[PDB]
RNA sequence: AAUAUUUGUUUAAUGAAAAGUAUUUUAUUAUUAUAUUGUAUAGUAUUAUUAUAGUGUAUAGUUUUUUAAAAAUAUAAAAAAUAAAGUAUGAAUUAAUAUCAAAAUUUUAAUAAAAAUUAAAAAAUUA
RNA sequence: UAUUUAAUUUUUAUAAUUAAUAAGAAAGAAGAAUAUAAUUUA
């Protein structure tokens, strides 16, 4: 009985470590949407200080 | 090296005082009953103990 | 960043109060007197290897502490700046020489 | 020693005299002179 | 005796202090950077008590302020 | 929208106090020895102060013979030949 | 290593400060650590010989930042122990930094120190804040009340407003601060450093909680009274 | 360092710095080939991502196995169809 | 092997096989027991060897045993309780006999010479006060008591008092009979606010300001007649000035303004109101706010010389952020001498406030900063709540 | 070149107009980066001017090059234009034959 | 310690410069002209003001 | 908060907040002795 | 002895019957069982280097280790890593001594810090 | 630890009339620390 209940133990931990894991991902791929999202209107390239030719020029990237 | 510090000698040697013999002190009969801080300059208006609870 | 110096603080600070709770004035008040004389004392094991030890003492002091009152005193002032300081707030807008405003002595008259 | 003239340093006074310039002048006279 | 207390010694010489006449603060500073913060112009190593302006210093290649004379609240 | 153990358990039919057994010590909950702190012992009442129950400054901490039996030590009637 | 990130701790002139750790690794850890922490929110208190070198590094990363490339966002990422901070770096501080080429952090030495040992305490911010978006009219003179609440607010500065993305990752790590097991961790927190004793720590029955649901419900008022 | 889905055995590969030390032996990431978040484990090591000054940058050299793969993907044979198109030092 | 005493708090180095003992932690030693085993005693409810036997029995006759008054006595004590008037006639009637008697002050040359304490007078002023209601400073006292013109003042309010008092009522009390189960300021109370104002008047020769702004405020709270009102309130001003509480000046100062209408021309009152108001304003930085004040000051009273002094005053001195920051008075220096960071202690890095107990600044409640016990909290067995790879 | 403080003095042209030949292969058309004092960021900000060119930097009108150098920030920008203003013509020269 | 020292012993020590520093020094001060607390030139509050102009 | 001052303050002719509550409250109280002085 | 020691900025000690001490205020079935009885931290004088062992199992990261130069010691590659002004805590060997005893020469019943002569040793701190 | 040597007592404008074989306001980092006595900087 403390085998199959050891085991049932570690199994149903790993199982609900796998819910937070999931749902972790979802929010923060959420997250990346919202800023996505939110560097449209605002304009920022996140590519630094540089206009986009430099780029453009894709030897610098 | 403003300051000026001379070491006391009172805390290289410190004899414990005279104990008393059959709790006797010998000049009671003798001496008047001040108490024996205020002859010696010894007052204080606050004794603040940090051994207190408060 | 000495302790001791912080406990004498507290110890200065309470007896300003009483000082001041006896009638006498802040601004002339000067320490007449301050000495420290041993008191009580705790003890404590220290195991030393091989089965040894020794007690560690732990020590404690009774402090004495005399406020008393000195008309003729004449304080260093700790009004003045450096420099830096000076111009540094010159840039910055600030006034370097502090705001007096005259103020009417209180009186009575109802 | 803890004299003046030994403790004392002219670092901060360099920038009056072009070390560059000289070194790579003198490079100039490496080359004139072919070694 | 009169109490102990040492009068201002901040306008005096100081050694310590004096290391930081000549050395580069601009991270120290945000809105309000002046030119050489520490340096009082005429003044030997940025003590007030010590002003040389107006005397004969002899410094053929280096500038050198008029003298006006300080006030009371900078000195103590 | 967060994960929320309770309804992870709901969702898993893993009986939300269980779960939550799972992730604290197995000190907390089954009877099993482990270290204990002092503090937590509680304390009488003083003058100033009142009683201190382990109790009621760790419910959660407590321990649970539900599960205890439900997992640990063995039923008698299923080994009972008479 | 005149790379613009990797560093060199040594006491000679070349190299920025060796502040006491156990290992060079040990040393790159808490660099790594300091860094993530001040990226976070913009100052830092910080002892010793590790806040001359927090502010080089921090430099480093905004000079990273203004290089704005793949391979720079990459090694930054390396070093962070947020991924997260890699973006808000990236997204800010090039705005933040366009107008100025050189120390963009200010360090500030404190007037008091540590009563654990004798050792300084320096504050480091980024500098100028007025261009920042999410940081713009933030107050640092005094902390926050409970440390979970986003801080304070200039008072001319009310009504200003945040990114969102940030804001939505803020509330995710408060929100495990107003649970119970919180509150637990808390009371067998003093308990154990009771046990281990440091002076000063109540006993677990007066502890009373960090949060409640009083005090919450006006810090959420004056929150989106600052908004 | 080498990752490999469990379920479908995709691979793929990146270098993991000192921060992310914990994260070495399981990943989870997103399976390109089974489509959703999924968990890699690690077969093989790759290189080093800082180095020491005056010491070559490429000796915590990377396993045979690291090796193979890139040899298998991206080798004379692997990039030969794909040339058609770029010949990749090309645009 | 044993080079010292065999009881066991001797100095120096023992031995377990030759001369053993059991072990005690902290134990209390040959004299006092000091500071560290009172700290167990008062938390850990003992000394920490366990040793010891607690002995509670003194401090028990000391609280418990004293409070213990029975039900059928303590229903009864409050029936016997002194009258409030006759107490109120005996403390000031000594109180002025013994303030009275109190020595003039000899005036040397070349040296000030110190005024003869009051020790005596601090026993009947005790008592006075708090018949009264009233808390009075030793230190205005004894001011008021150097100069000749003060001590004058002070006296014969005094006497008025007592002699008010004695044909006629305590009109406090007697408004506060009629309050819980309206006329202009009584003349006994007229007396009190006069003698206050003056031990305030005292109380800031000598250079404690926070004492005469307190003290004003029992004197205002007796003022039921507009004019007292305005003067008061305007003195409360100034007292608040100079202690720089900057609000409470503002507070107070225009409160004397809006008493004009129903304030007899003869008042001085309401034009000091305006003067605070506006000096109130100036310290906290903003002039054009002050030179508004004097402005309208000037435009209701026309010429006055006070706010004659304030227009050349701003006249001749003529940033949102940076407003404020500015000491420019000594009592914030003197208060800021007190109540201030020192290197080592009373900063943020040594104890810090929660809630009225002190903590270690290791666990700060307001603080997660590096070090801090809220860095290590972990994620608590729910979810994950940053993307931080490594710690947490 | 490199370390020159100031001014570019005349003896300094003498370095450039001599490492010219130093490097054999050289077009009036070679890429910024083979520059004294052209870092990653002086390029950058350089590009998107679109120019390419050690030509096209030779031909500024010196009121690009302070604001490139001043509003835009790269330092040391004066230097590789004086370096290009030094070497375009020789390399017309080396370019016909 | 092959013997036990005298109270002169005792005292040569606060003779020395390195002892005297140590312990028994004044220090130099002035008054923050922002904070009105007393202050050490070089060292600087956590306020905005103070780190800013830093007086 | 700033602006938004900014224009309450320009809406009151360059007063502030406790100088347009003080001028208000001072006419209310001289409206009370036009009361008083009507009815009296 | 203003000495040594201590110094709590980041955890896979998962598990734990054999410990024979530690106010659980009511720790607690919902049982399927019947009565009765009993569940958390003290081995080695310590909250020691860190236990012994029988269970059973593998992604709960299961969350107390100061510091702003250099010799020499210890590890590892004379380089590298670590440790020494420091705040606080505070032992142990030792102790006939005068504010100390430095240099040389001879003698004296055996080193002679004993004599006698000539002489020229400042204080503090560190190795 | 006593003696004994070696070093130090934290810029001394400067050193040698002889012995033996040398000392001006003061302590944080000596660096505002990534070798510029500010690389332009809000
Ligand atoms: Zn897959
Ligand atoms: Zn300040």
């Amino acid at each position: 009985k403390r085998i199959d209940t050891a085991k049932r133990m570690r199994r149903d931990r790993r199982r609900i470590e796998e819910l937070k894991t999931l749902e972790f991902w979802g929010w923060y791929m959420k997250l990346q949407r919202v800023r996505g999202r939110w560097c449209r209107e605002q304009g920022v390239s996140s590519r630094g200080v540089y206009g986009p030719a430099v780029d453009a020029a894709e030897l610098w990237g | 090296m403003y300051a000026r510090f001379r070491t006391r000698s009172k805390f290289y040697f410190r004899p414990a005082r005279p104990a008393l013999a059959y709790n006797v002190d010998p000049n009671v009969m003798r001496r008047p009953k001040v108490k024996r801080g205020l002859l010696k300059g010894t007052y204080s208006d606050e004794t603040v103990d940090l051994r207190d609870r408060e | 960043l000495r302790k001791g110096h912080q406990i004498v603080f507290r110890a200065l600070e309470m007896a300003q109060q009483g000082a001041e709770a006896k009638g006498l004035d802040k601004e002339h008040l000067r320490v007449a007197h301050i000495s420290c004389y041993p008191g009580p004392t705790d003890k404590q094991i220290d195991i030393r290897s091989k089965g040894y030890y020794a007690w560690k003492t732990k020590k404690s002091s009774h402090l004495v502490l005399t406020l008393a009152e000195d008309p003729e005193m004449v304080l260093p002032d700790r009004t003045c700046l450096p420099y830096s300081s000076l111009m540094s707030m010159k840039r910055a807008g600030l006034s370097a020489q502090p705001t007096v405003i005259d103020v009417p002595a209180i009186t009575a008259d109802g | 020693t803890n004299r003046h003239f030994f403790v004392a340093r002219a670092n901060a006074f360099f920038s009056r005299l072009p070390i560059a310039r000289v070194q790579r002048s003198l490079a100039m006279e490496a080359v004139r002179e072919g070694r | 005796t009169p109490v102990r207390d040492r009068k201002c010694t901040l306008q005096y010489y100081n050694p310590i202090r004096a290391r930081f006449v000549y050395r580069r603060d601009k991270p120290l500073f945000d809105k309000y950077h002046v030119t050489a913060r520490n340096l009082a112009p005429g003044f030997s190593r940025g003590a007030l008590k010590h002003d040389w302006r107006a005397l004969g210093v002899y410094t053929p290649d280096h500038p050198q302020v008029p003298y006006h004379p300080l006030q009371t609240w900078m000195l103590g | 929208g967060r994960f929320n153990m309770d309804e992870a358990a709901a969702a898993l039919q893993l009986n939300p106090a269980y779960a939550a057994a799972l992730y604290r010590p197995l000190n907390y909950t089954f009877h099993i020895r482990g270290q204990l702190y002092p503090a937590q012992k509680g304390r009488p009442s003083r003058p100033g102060s009142l009683a201190a129950s382990q109790g009621r400054m760790f419910p959660l901490y407590q321990r649970n013979d539900r599960l205890d039996k439900e997992l640990f030590r063995l039923n008698s009637r299923g080994l009972t030949t008479e | 290593t005149t790379e613009p990130l990797m560093a060199d701790y040594g006491w000679t002139r070349g190299k920025l400060p060796k502040f006491r750790a156990r290992s060079p690794f040990h040393r790159q850890q808490i660099a790594r650590r300091m860094v993530t922490e001040m990226i976070r929110k913009d100052y830092c208190i910080v002892g010793g010989a590790r806040a001359p070198a927090l502010r080089i590094l921090a430099d480093h990363v905004v000079e990273l930042a203004k290089a704005g490339d793949t391979d720079s966002r990459q090694q930054l990422a390396y070093f962070l122990h947020d991924p997260l901070m890699v973006d808000k770096a990236f997204d800010e501080y090039p705005r933040r930094f366009k107008d100025m080429n050189a120390k963009y952090a200010m360090m500030t030495r404190l007037k008091s120190r540590r009563r654990t040992d004798a050792v300084a305490m320096y504050f480091v911010e980024y500098k100028n804040r007025d261009m920042s978006d999410n940081h713009k009219g933030e107050d640092y003179s005094a902390g926050p009340e409970r440390f979970f609440l986003p801080p304070r607010i200039v008072e001319t500065e009310k009504g200003i407003q945040r990114p969102p993305h940030m804001q939505m990752a803020f509330d995710r790590w408060a929100s495990k601060f107003k649970t119970e097991e919180f509150h637990h961790w808390w009371r067998l927190r003093h308990a154990k450093l009771r046990y281990w004793g440091v002076r000063n720590v109540p006993h677990p029955s007066d502890v009373d909680p960090l949060w409640t649901e009083k005090e919450e419900e006006e810090w959420h008022n004056e929150m989106l009274a600052n908004t | 360092a080498l990752f490999s889905c469990f379920r479908c055995g995709y691979m793929y590969e990146f270098a993991v710095s000192n921060s992310y030390c914990r994260k070495l032996t399981l990943r989870n990431d997103h399976c390109p080939r089974c489509d959703q978040l999924t968990l890699f484990r690690f077969m093989s090591v790759s290189g080093m991502v800082g180095n020491m000054p005056f010491k070559p940058i490429g000796v915590p050299g990377p396993s045979y196995a690291t090796l193979w793969w890139r040899k298998t993907r991206e080798g004379k044979e692997a990039s030969a169809p794909l040339d058609a198109v770029c010949k990749s030092d090309r645009w | 092997y044993q080079r010292g005493g065999w009881s066991p708090g001797s100095k120096h180095q023992k031995h377990m096989t030759l001369n053993p003992t059991l072990y005690l932690y902290r134990f209390p030693g040959p004299h006092g027991p000091g500071p560290y085993t009172m700290k167990y005693w008062w938390t850990l409810g003992c000394f920490p060897t366990g040793m010891e036997v607690p002995f509670r029995l003194h401090e028990f006759l000391s609280t418990y045993q004293q409070e213990h008054v029975p039900v059928e006595v303590e229903e009864w004590l409050r029936c016997y309780i002194k009258d409030p008037l006759s107490e109120l006639v005996n403390a000031s009637n000594d109180f002025f006999k013994a303030v009275e008697v109190y020595p003039e002050v000899e005036s040397a040359r070349g040296y000030k010479t110190l005024q003869p304490s009051i020790a005596p007078l601090l026993v009947p002023m005790k008592k006075f006060e708090e018949q009264l209601g009233v808390k009075i400073s030793p230190v205005g006292l004894r001011s008021v008591l150097s100069n000749p013109v003060l001590k004058d003042r002070f006296l014969d309010d005094l006497f008025d008092y007592k002699s008010y008092v004695e044909k006629g009522g305590s009109t406090p009390h007697r408004r506060l009979a009629r309050s819980r189960f309206a006329e202009t300021t009584a003349d006994d109370e007229r007396s009190l606010i006069l003698l206050l104002t003056t031990i305030s008047e005292g109380c800031i020769n000598a250079g404690n300001y926070s004492d005469a702004a307190s003290v004003l405020a029992d004197a205002l709270m007796f003022c039921h007649d507009p004019d007292s009102q305005a003067t008061t309130h305007a003195n409360i001003s100034f007292a608040s000035l100079l202690n720089a509480d900057f609000k409470g000046a503002e507070y107070n100062g225009r409160e004397a303004a809006l008493l004009q209408p129903q304030v007899k021309p003869t008042s001085t009152a309401c034009a000091r109101g305006y003067v605070g108001w506006a000096a109130a304003a100036a310290y906290q930085d903003d002039f054009e706010k002050a030179e508004a004040i004097v402005k309208d000051g000037l435009t209701l009273y026309v010429g006055n010389e006070h706010l004659e002094k304030l227009a050349n005053k701003l006249q001749a001195l003529r940033p949102r952020s940076l407003r404020e920051s500015r000491s420019h008075l000594p009592s914030q220096q003197s208060r800021g001498l007190l109540s201030g960071s020192g290197k080592g202690f009373s900063n943020e890095f040594d104890w810090v406030e929660f809630k009225n107990k002190l903590y270690p600044s290791k666990m700060d409640p307001r603080n997660n900063e590096m070090g801090s016990v809220f860095r290590r909290v972990g994620d608590l067995g729910s979810f994950i709540s940053t993307s931080r790879s490594m710690e947490r | 070149g490199i370390a020159t403080g100031g001014r570019v003095t005349n003896e300094d042209r003498r370095w450039w107009l001599v490492h010219l030949e130093c490097a054999p292969d050289i077009t009036p058309g070679t890429f910024i980066a083979w520059l004294d004092c052209c870092g990653t960021h002086t390029c950058k900000k350089l590009i998107e001017r679109n120019i390419w060119t050690i030509e096209q930097v030779a031909a500024l009108d010196s009121d690009q090059v302070d604001e490139l150098k001043y509003r835009e920030g790269c330092l040391k920008m004066d230097v590789v234009w004086e370096h290009a203003r030094t070497i375009i013509t020789p390399l017309r020269q080396r370019e016909v034959t | 310690p092959k013997r036990k020292k005298n109270p002169m012993q005792l005292r040569r020590k606060v003779y020395g410069l390195h002892f005297k520093e140590k312990y028994l020094k004044m220090e130099e001060w002035y008054y923050c002209p922002l904070c009105a607390e007393p202050k050490k030139p070089g060292e600087w509050c956590r306020r905005e003001d103070c780190r800013q102009i830093k007086p | 908060r700033g602006d938004a001052d900014r224009n309450f303050r320009e809406a009151f002719h360059g007063m502030s907040l406790d100088q347009v509550l003080f001028r208000e409250r001072l006419r209310q109280r001289r409206m009370q002795k036009q009361m008083e002085e009507k009815a009296k």
